[PDB]
């Protein structure tokens, strides 16, 4: 993370943290521009000190006084319900054993389901062929080249190009 | 059935409803009708086993034991007569226990019957019943030689502790 | 042939069963007892021995 | 119980360019990119969905918001848009 | 109806139960242990009377 | 209480060159995906860091092991320690009562059960 | 409309499981429940005290119970 | 170098180990099992006769207290066990 | 079958640096205060080289955590400090340590 | 007339010599709370069936709450201590069931190991209390133990007290009913409002004929429960969930019935019970409807004013929002008036009397709290405003209970025979005044909402003492029971 | 047993006399018949004692515990089916013998008429169960874990050849326990001392102390294919019963020096409950939980005086049943995941729910649900030490507390979510998964109905 987009994380819940504790809606509305000219200190400047001390002395009355029990939007990291639609919880690819008479039904999904799968099953001589050249040696996040300079078939087939929908 | 000697109590003595007035009650209404419709599933099919089950009989006898020896034959290291003084003094002791169960649910005759007083009455199962479970556990209750039941060789030398050291060294009883 | 891997095995329990009563009728040494049990008169302490 | 469709985010992200009142309605419709109209400007033009969707807006939204359509592209991906 | 989707659910386990009440009390030696009477007068159902 | 847990500090520009940690894990990462897709594995990832966890926990402590300090031998306090307690709890106790059930009597005479 | 599909294990060996765990447990325990009743009604015990059983008692049989 | 067995599906349903008179591992552990043990012998100690001579013991309690009750007898007694046939040595 | 580095040794200073990380990439060239130092005071029977403890913690704690799955749920791949008490344990809230509450109970 | 019936149907095993069979129990509760009880159960399943309507996980649940109301009908039908130690776990087996409805959720899950972590202390209480029964009194029928009083209950009478402590949510054990909240909404209607609490105090009242003497125990009975009522008062301020701020309310009627132990008043006590039971399962299922409206954000911001075409639900509320400011003559005014006017005659700490009539004001500023921030505002919440209050369904649900809500202590009460004696003696000065007491919390917390709402624009500083809002119990015991006995006293005497 | 060995010996000249694949089905089969045979000629009455026949047999009298003896052989070979067959026909037959031949010494044992009859058939096991550990086991470390399961249970037993004999040549003749009529006291001296210690401490060898015991977590750790004779490994334990046979009498009196096996027990008891809730591994966990309260029954019997012996008659076959079952779970899920650490087995519940209610009732057995066959002795160890003192009820309470935790620490490590892996484990419970998992509360539950055969004499 860097210095100037530094002022961005905290910049964002410092608005965030306030709605918690208001009853209005203007009253919320009123100190945002209100707030903003605290903001509007030091417009545009060097990136030295000067810049950090006015984060230097936003460690306090930032932290000090944050949020009591404020808003979480539910789906979320923390919150109630976050993770509550778990009876489902989508089990993709439970559907291998079904020795049928269970696999009477949806006659038409089954035939399209092995048909996908040779997308998956020819990719290694496409992906694997860019995926010891796009490396370089041991670098960075291994994502491929998002077209795969011909045909992006995903790169991230099936798993992630096939992920859990949400209910 | 069985006996009313051996399960005693009061007479029921249920009084009169008094309505006195002139609303309408329900227990008019449930008392007439709930009746017969009980009494025809029950009490005929009752009856339609009752001449079935009176079809043929069948006999179960009473088993009497036999009880020659009691307590001090024979001689220390036998194996003959000190077994049938163990078939003797066990069958003494699990009669002794439902002895009890009798005395102990006629304290419970009591005390579901008046309730309100329950306490200052009755005049025998608070003083019988404990004129029977405090001269028990002397001398019939090996504590705690239970473990290894006892049999005829602790339960006679708590009576010796009973004789020897009870009434004779009192200083001087 | 008449399969006997088979049921001809718990067969041998009547077979240990017929062994199963040479041990009692040696013990036939007391008749006369008190637990009634007494052999007083009757053709049923005799019996099953 | 009622479901969702693409057509109902067309109507926000371009509600919201007429909303705000620095921005006129008479900028392009889906592919302004933001930078023809450092903080307040990545961060505000996010807050007023942070007030009606809120969803509370991840740290990798900043940099692909640049795109406006690029920010309609992931919520159906996110909120899990028909067919 | 309203006629046997009630009738087998409560109509039938009626009888059985009275059965193994009525079959009890006469095998049991304590049956039903009703209490007092709680009568503060003196009744028709005694010969006695109280003021 | 556990902990301030001090969630800030200082840069700007201290150790310019200690950052790309992450490239030793984004290679295990990419050794990773690339394990994990595949048409046909059929099987768990052998995953060494829990082979290395259970059995440098379960075993080989005692090969680590020596008494060449007190602070292993520190374990005579909470062992033996609180044992010898119990029974100098417990050898005060059950021979007071006796006396009192030898000597006098202060138990209900209807103490059949027991 | 919405319409979709329901995604699901498996219920083949499952519904095949409680089948013969039902079946063969009515095989022969409902069976038996007619001689626990044949015998309640056609067979009782009767009464008490003693019989006296002439001089010698009776054999093994002394059970207050049909099949007791 | 390394074999091994997997999962035994090959489509088929499988008790114990494969399709066919091995299929009859099911209907003898099934038929075996329970329904004739867990039926037979669950009805067979449901109604055994008298344990440890209690049933015996429930009425013969029931007759000989009253006849305690009937004119003098204590109840209770704890009484040496027919006294003065101990010598009962002193020291 | 894996033998080679297959647990800890007697360490921890059996060159230490050749531990971390010829295998057990604890750390990546034994500069990333995770080095193999970190046994605790050993002559007890704690961890040696121990791919284990004093490394950063108090918390896997759920947290947003997108660049891989990576915070308790979903498998990093060699990343072993602690475990057995974290699956139900967390972070510092806005207050601090202040025992008010047994004045409160005062 | 009475009739008061035991039985005697089949014999369990026997023992040496006592011998228990089974047996039943007809006495002013089997005739008084099973026709409530299920009154309640038969109107709470049509919600259910429109709350879990969209999953196909519905057969589970009305299998799995019907045995729990056996263990919690064969309770108080028992009068074998053996079958009274059946219900006290058989109650506790199934909310492990119920909180871990919803799979996953690290929370959750966790809330699910909170539930039976205070569960098990007030299980080891009941069964210190049985041995000692063993020991004198030859058997643990109910009859015997009341047949004749010992002299020292004192030692079996504290387990009794402790194993009140483990359900019924006393001092010390306060987060179990905070923490059980997170399952879903009719089944925190049912675990909180009229099972799972109301047995942590009913075996207190069973055992009315010896809590008279032993003086030990009356003092300590009252002050434990005005502990419980202003720790809840404190830490239920500004607290941001409905089901949370409803969740502390019934802890305070559980202040008010511990006190109620040690002043003699037995039957006056439980018909409190009689009448609390047809209020919060009402209250969660009202307030559920209101948050399936909107269907995630289940907070006390973003609601609006009571009448965004809202009719019914709103004037549902007020019926049970003004009962639960202390009930001037509403649904429990025969039982909440008849005990706090029955504290003028008393011998308590005079703390007591300190501390539990000022929760009756703050039992009454929870009821604007949800008028004035989810019923009287401006509206705002998110857009798409998809609200639905159209199924007869939980029109026939929500009718049934206040025609019987409002007749709850009216009818009750109004035929029943007598068993003590009455106060009637309140002086000057002395007689009423907590229901003014009632009244100045409407003031008070007019001055803070509209303050708070309408000011000179009070700037929020960051400087406050935020220990109330918080308890700083949870803060600190969660993070450290579970880490000097699960690590350091483990991993030292461990391997 | 007039004729029980007798038919299950003529099982042995079967395994390697019949065909093929055929010697499964057929194993099972006979093995059945002889279940009815050891119902009908036992639980007879009753009153002080039934002799059987002669100087083999004294029928169990005072106690049966031979019905859970003969469950088991019927009961494991569906369960060795999991991971054996790989090997040659005549190899996998001989590891069916030596199975059933484990057994048969069992069988006349328990009953035994006697004392030097007890204990050359108290040592005529660990012969068949040490072969096990060594050939078709797991991974090494297996040789050091057989010597740990010798040299312990033979480092003990061998001062009883040395206390036994001094009583058969000093009073009478130790073949008839019933001949133990005239039993000498015994006063405290300084060679007393040492003969009430050699009398005891070999039966502490087996039923395990705080003390000594390390052993027991090898042989569950390293254990043989899928808790093929681990099954019969609890029969191992909970089979020391014969202190039930010799204290009762043969110096009773010595109760002094009998405090330092009361307090021991009993610190160790609240202990080693707790010294597996940071254990990683899923055999070990049931290991340690089978170590708490089968230490609870140690001081049920020293502590004399019934009300004592009526509880720990029922508390030796209540893990014998449960533990039994959590070892076949442990069996399973693990055919399918091949490694036995329980971290690795997230993302449970949703592939398996049928076997998910078998979990439930399972642990459901340690809570124990007041009407089992579990709480209702552990009410009478309640019943016996309280009257011993007050302070009892603490430290056995906590035990009561303690796996309240440790149970469901296992449950909720069942429920996570997308489980990161697996495309194998696909096998949704088999009948072999199920139907083998079932029988074990299926007599459990139907004992707490009329549970009047299970009581000691007592
Ligand atoms: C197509 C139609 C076909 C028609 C079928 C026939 C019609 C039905 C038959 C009539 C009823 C018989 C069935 C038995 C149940 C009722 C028993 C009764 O109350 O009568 C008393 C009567 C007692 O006889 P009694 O003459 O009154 O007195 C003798 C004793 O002294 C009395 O004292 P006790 O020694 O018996 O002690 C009491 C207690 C004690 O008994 C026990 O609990 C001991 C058993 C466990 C011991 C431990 C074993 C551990 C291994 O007995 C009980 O358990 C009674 C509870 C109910 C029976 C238990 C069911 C087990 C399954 O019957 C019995 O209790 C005998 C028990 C035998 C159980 C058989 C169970 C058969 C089940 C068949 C399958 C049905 C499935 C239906 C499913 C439907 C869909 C959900
Ligand atoms: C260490 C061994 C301790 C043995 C000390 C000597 C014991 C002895 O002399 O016998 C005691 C006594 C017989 O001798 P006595 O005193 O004369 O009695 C009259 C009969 N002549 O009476 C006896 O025979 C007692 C017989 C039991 C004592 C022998 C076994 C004691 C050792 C068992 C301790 C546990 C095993 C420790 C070793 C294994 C572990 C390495």
């Amino acid at each position: 993370l860097t210095h100037q987009q530094k002022v961005l994380r905290l910049y964002k819940r410092a608005l965030r943290h306030l709605e918690s504790w208001c009853i209005h809606r203007d009253k919320y509305r009123y100190f945002a521009c209100l707030l903003r000219a605290r903001f509007d200190e030091h417009k545009n400047e060097k990136d030295m000190v000067k810049a950090t001390q006015l984060l230097r002395e936003a460690e306090e009355e930032f932290w000090h006084g944050q949020h009591p029990q404020p808003y979480i939007f539910p789906e979320s990291p923390g919150g109630t319900s976050y993770e509550r639609y778990e009876c489902y919880k989508v089990p993709e690819w439970c559907l291998d054993d079904w020795h049928p008479s269970e696999k009477a039904m949806y006659p038409d999904y089954f035939a399209k389901r092995e048909q996908w799968k040779k997308l998956r099953r020819e990719s290694w001589e496409r992906e694997v062929k860019q995926l010891q050249e796009e490396t370089p040696v041991g670098g960075p996040r291994t994502e491929a080249l998002p077209p795969a300079r011909k045909q992006g078939d995903l790169p991230p087939l099936w798993w992630h190009i096939v992920t859990r929908p949400r209910e | 059935s069985w006996d009313k000697d051996v399960y005693p109590e009061p007479p029921r003595r249920t009084p009169a409803p008094s309505p006195q007035t002139s609303l309408p009650n329900p227990i008019t209404y449930l008392t007439k009708a709930f009746d017969l419709l009980v009494d025809r599933p029950v009490t005929l099919v009752r009856e339609f086993i009752e001449r079935q089950h009176a079809k043929n009989k069948y006999y179960y006898y009473h088993r009497e034991f036999r009880r020659v020896p009691d307590i001090t034959e024979c001689q220390e290291k036998d194996v003959l007569c000190m077994f049938e003084a163990e078939m003797q003094w066990r069958r003494d002791y699990k009669v002794d226990q439902e002895i009890v169960n009798i005395i102990q649910e006629r304290l419970k005759a009591c005390q579901q019957r008046e309730g309100e007083s329950h306490r200052q009455n009755c005049a025998k199962e608070l003083e019988q019943f404990t004129q029977v479970v405090k001269a028990y556990q002397d001398r019939y209750h090996d504590l705690g030689a239970h473990y290894s039941a006892r049999k005829c060789l602790a339960k006679q030398k708590q009576r010796m502790l009973a004789e020897r050291k009870a009434a004779k060294e009192a200083a001087a009883a | 042939r008449d399969h006997w891997v088979h049921v001809l095995v718990p067969m041998g329990f009547v077979f240990g069963y017929y062994l199963d009563r040479k041990n009692d009728e040696k013990l036939t040494a007391f008749r006369n007892k008190s637990l009634l049990y007494k052999r007083e008169l009757k053709p049923n302490e005799e019996v099953t021995w | 119980a009622p479901p969702l469709t693409l057509e109902g985010i067309k109507d926000r992200v371009l509600y919201v360019l007429k909303l705000y009142d620095k921005i006129d309605p008479e900028k392009l419709s889906v592919n302004s990119h933001f930078m023809k109209d450092d903080s307040l400007d990545q961060v505000e033009i996010i807050m007023a969905m942070e007030d009606e969707f809120g969803f509370e807006i991840p740290d990798i939204d900043a940099e692909k918001l640049m795109c406006p359509q690029e920010i309609v592209d992931y919520i159906a991906d996110k909120k899990d848009v028909y067919e | 109806r309203h006629s046997i989707f009630a009738f087998t659910h409560v109509l039938i386990p009626v009888w059985i139960i009275h059965y193994y009440l009525k079959y009890h009390v006469t095998t049991k030696p304590y049956t039903i242990v009703e209490k007092k009477p709680r009568i503060f007068p003196g009744d028709t159902i005694l010969e006695t009377g109280e003021v | 209480t556990t902990l301030d847990p001090a969630e800030y500090d200082i840069s700007s520009e201290t150790r310019k060159a200690q950052a790309e940690r992450l490239a030793i894990r984004s290679r295990l990462k990419r050794e990773y995906q690339l394990q994990y897709y595949d048409p046909s594995r059929r099987g768990v990832i052998e995953d060494p860091a829990l082979v290395r966890w259970t059995y440098a926990r379960s075993a080989n402590i005692y090969p680590n092991f020596r008494p060449n300090t007190k602070t292993s031998l520190l374990g005579a306090l909470f062992g033996i320690g609180p044992l010898v307690f119990w029974y100098y709890v417990f050898k005060t106790d059950r021979d007071r009562k006796e006396k009192l059930i030898q000597e006098g009597k202060l138990d209900r005479t209807f103490n059949i059960s027991y | 409309g919405k319409r979709l599909f329901i995604i699901k294990p498996s219920g083949f060996y499952d519904k095949r499981f409680l089948k013969l765990l039902r079946f063969y447990i009515l095989l022969t325990g409902i069976p038996v429940a007619i001689g626990i009743t044949l015998i309640n009604v056609f067979i009782g015990e009767a009464e008490l005290a003693e019989i006296p059983e002439g001089y010698v008692p009776e054999h093994w049989e002394y059970f207050k119970h049909p099949i007791s | 170098e390394d074999e091994n067995l997997y999962e035994k599906n090959p489509d088929s349903h499988g008790y114990d180990k494969d399709p066919a008179v091995d299929i009859w591992n099911m209907r003898v552990v099934f038929f075996f099992g329970f329904s004739i043990v867990l039926v037979l012998g669950s009805t067979f100690v449901a109604y055994l006769p008298d344990y440890r001579m209690q049933e015996w013991a429930r009425r013969e309690a029931e007759r000989l207290v009253k006849y305690r009750e009937a004119h003098g007898l204590p109840i209770m007694e704890s009484n040496c066990f027919d006294p003065s046939k101990i010598q009962l040595p002193e020291d | 079958a894996s033998h080679i580095t297959k647990d800890m040794l007697p360490g921890p200073y059996p060159k230490t640096p050749e531990e971390r990380a010829a295998a057990a990439k604890k750390y990546n060239m034994r500069v990333e205060d995770y080095e193999p130092y970190p046994d605790d005071g050993t002559g007890y029977g704690d961890y040696p080289k121990l791919p284990d403890r004093s490394q950063q913690e108090r918390d896997p704690w759920y947290d947003w955590d997108h660049p891989d799955l990576r915070l308790n749920w979903g498998e990093p791949m060699h990343w072993d400090l602690d475990m057995y008490i974290r699956n139900r344990v967390d972070t510092s809230p806005t207050p601090v340590n202040w025992n008010l509450m047994c004045k409160h109970l005062f | 007339s009475g009739q008061e019936l035991i039985i005697s149907n089949w014999h369990w095993l026997t023992i040496q010599t006592l011998k228990l069979s089974l047996s039943f129990k007809m006495d002013y509760f089997s005739m008084m709370f099973i026709p409530v009880a299920l009154f309640v159960t038969w109107s709470i399943m049509e919600f259910s069936m429109w709350y879990m309507y969209s999953d196909p996980n519905i057969n589970k649940f009305f299998k799995y709450l019907l045995l729990f109301l056996i263990t919690m009908l064969i309770l108080v039908t028992a009068n074998n201590l053996f079958q009274l130690f059946i219900g006290w776990e058989g109650v506790g087996i199934m909310s492990f069931l119920l909180i871990g409805w919803w799979y996953g959720r690290a929370d959750a899950n966790t809330a699910a190991l909170q539930a039976i972590l205070y569960n098990r202390i007030g299980d080891i209480g009941f069964i210190l209390a049985m041995a000692w029964f063993l020991t004198n009194l030859n058997t643990w029928d109910l009859q015997q133990i009341f047949m004749l009083n010992p002299s020292d209950s004192n030692m079996p009478l504290i387990g009794l007290a402790l194993a009140a402590t483990g359900k019924s949510a006393q001092f010390g054990l306060h987060p179990w009913l905070p923490s059980a909240m997170e399952g879903p909404t009719p089944v925190s209607a049912l675990l909180h409002s009229s099972t799972m609490v109301v047995a942590g105090i009913f075996l207190l009242i069973r055992f009315y004929p010896l809590t008279e003497n032993n003086k030990y125990i009356q003092s300590i009975t009252l002050c434990l429960g005005a502990i419980t009522t202003l720790f809840t008062a404190m830490c239920a301020l500004t607290q941001n969930d409905i089901k949370k701020i409803i969740a502390f309310s019934t802890s305070s009627q559980l202040g008010l019935m511990m006190v109620t132990i040690g002043i003699n008043q037995p039957y006056l006590a439980f018909l409190h019970i009689c009448t609390h039971a047809f209020f919060k399962a009402m209250l969660f299922m009202c307030s559920g409807s209101i948050i399936h409206s909107l269907n995630d954000e289940q907070d006390i911001r973003k609601m609006g004013g009571l009448f965004k075409a809202m009719p019914f639900t709103t004037t549902a509320l007020i019926v049970g929002s003004l009962a639960l400011t202390g009930m001037p003559f509403l649904t429990g005014f025969y039982s909440k008036d008849l005990i706090i006017e029955a504290a003028n005659t008393s011998y308590t700490n005079a703390w007591a009397l300190l501390m539990t009539l000022i929760a009756t004001s703050f039992t009454a500023i929870y009821s604007t709290r949800i008028i004035f921030f989810a019923l009287l505002g401006q509206p705002r919440f998110p857009t798409l405003v998809n609200i639905n209050e159209n199924n007869p369904l939980l029109i026939n649900s929500i009718k049934r209970l206040l025609i019987g809500s409002l007749f709850a202590g009216y009818i009750i009460s109004n035929n029943i025979p007598p068993t003590t004696i009455p106060q009637m003696t309140m002086p000057y000065y002395l007689k009423t005044t907590a229901l003014i007491v009632t009244i100045l919390g409407f003031i008070l917390a007019l001055e803070i909402s509209n303050m708070t709402k309408n000011l000179k624009y009070h700037y929020p500083s960051n400087a406050f003492k935020f220990s109330t809002l918080l308890g700083y119990f949870p803060t600190i015991m969660h993070r450290l029971a579970p880490y000097m006995n699960l690590s350091m006293s483990q991993k030292s005497a461990s391997s | 047993m007039l004729k029980y060995i007798i038919p299950t010996i003529m099982l042995m000249p079967l395994t390697w006399l019949s065909k093929n694949n055929m010697i499964w089905v057929n194993s099972t089969a006979h093995s059945l018949l002889i279940s009815f045979t050891s119902l009908l000629l036992m639980n007879q009455f009753g009153d002080n004692s039934l002799n059987f026949s002669l100087l083999f047999f004294s029928d169990s009298l005072s106690t049966p515990l031979l019905i859970l003896t003969m469950w088991l052989l019927p009961l494991m070979l569906m369960a060795s089916q999991h991971h054996l067959s790989k090997e040659n026909l005549t190899r996998k037959k001989l590891f069916i013998t030596m199975l059933i031949s484990l057994q048969l010494f069992l069988i006349m044992t328990f009953t035994a008429m006697e004392l030097i009859l007890f204990y050359i058939l108290f040592e005529a096991t660990l012969v068949p169960t040490l072969i096990i550990i060594t050939r078709w086991g797991n991974q090494t470390e297996r040789l050091n874990a057989g010597l740990y399961f010798l040299f312990y249970t033979l480092a003990g037993s061998l001062p009883l050849l040395v206390a036994l004999i001094y009583i058969q040549n000093t009073v009478g003749s130790l073949n008839f326990l019933m001949l133990q009529y005239w039993v000498q006291p015994v006063h405290n001296s300084w060679s007393n001392v040492f003969m009430w210690l050699a009398c005891m401490m070999a039966f502490m060898v087996k039923m395990p102390l705080y003390g000594l015991h390390l052993w027991l977590p090898k042989a569950h750790v390293e254990a043989p294919i899928a808790g093929s004779m681990v099954l019969a490994a609890v029969l191992l334990k909970l089979g020391g019963y014969g202190m039930l046979r010799i204290t009762l009498i043969l110096n009773p009196m010595t109760d002094f020096m009998a405090y330092p096996f009361i307090m021991l027990s009993l610190w160790g008891m609240i202990m080693t409950s707790s010294i597996c809730l940071r254990q990683t591994d899923l055999k070990s966990l049931i290991a340690y939980s089978s170590v708490s309260h089968m230490a609870l029954v140690i001081v049920a019997i020293l502590i004399q005086t019934p009300w004592s012996y009526m509880g720990a008659t029922a508390l030796m076959i209540a893990h014998g049943l449960t533990s039994s079952m959590l070892f076949c779970l442990a069996n399973s899920n693990y055919e399918r995941i091949h490694s036995r650490t329980m971290i690795l087995a997230r993302g449970l519940q949703t592939l398996l729910p049928l076997m998910a209610t078998w979990w439930l009732l399972a642990s459901l057995t340690n809570l124990a649900l007041p009407p089992t066959i579990n709480l209702i002795g552990e009410l009478f160890v309640v019943m016996s030490t309280f009257s011993w003192s007050n302070i009892t009820i603490i430290l056995m309470g906590v035990n009561m507390v303690i796996t309240a935790l440790y149970s469901l620490y296992m449950l909720i490590m069942t429920q996570r979510g997308k489980y990161t892996y697996h495309i194998n484990n696909i096998s949704p419970s088999f009948t072999r998964e199920n139907a083998l998992m079932s029988l074990h509360i299926l007599p459990l539950l139907l004992l707490t109905l009329n549970p009047k055969i299970i009581l000691g004499p007592l």
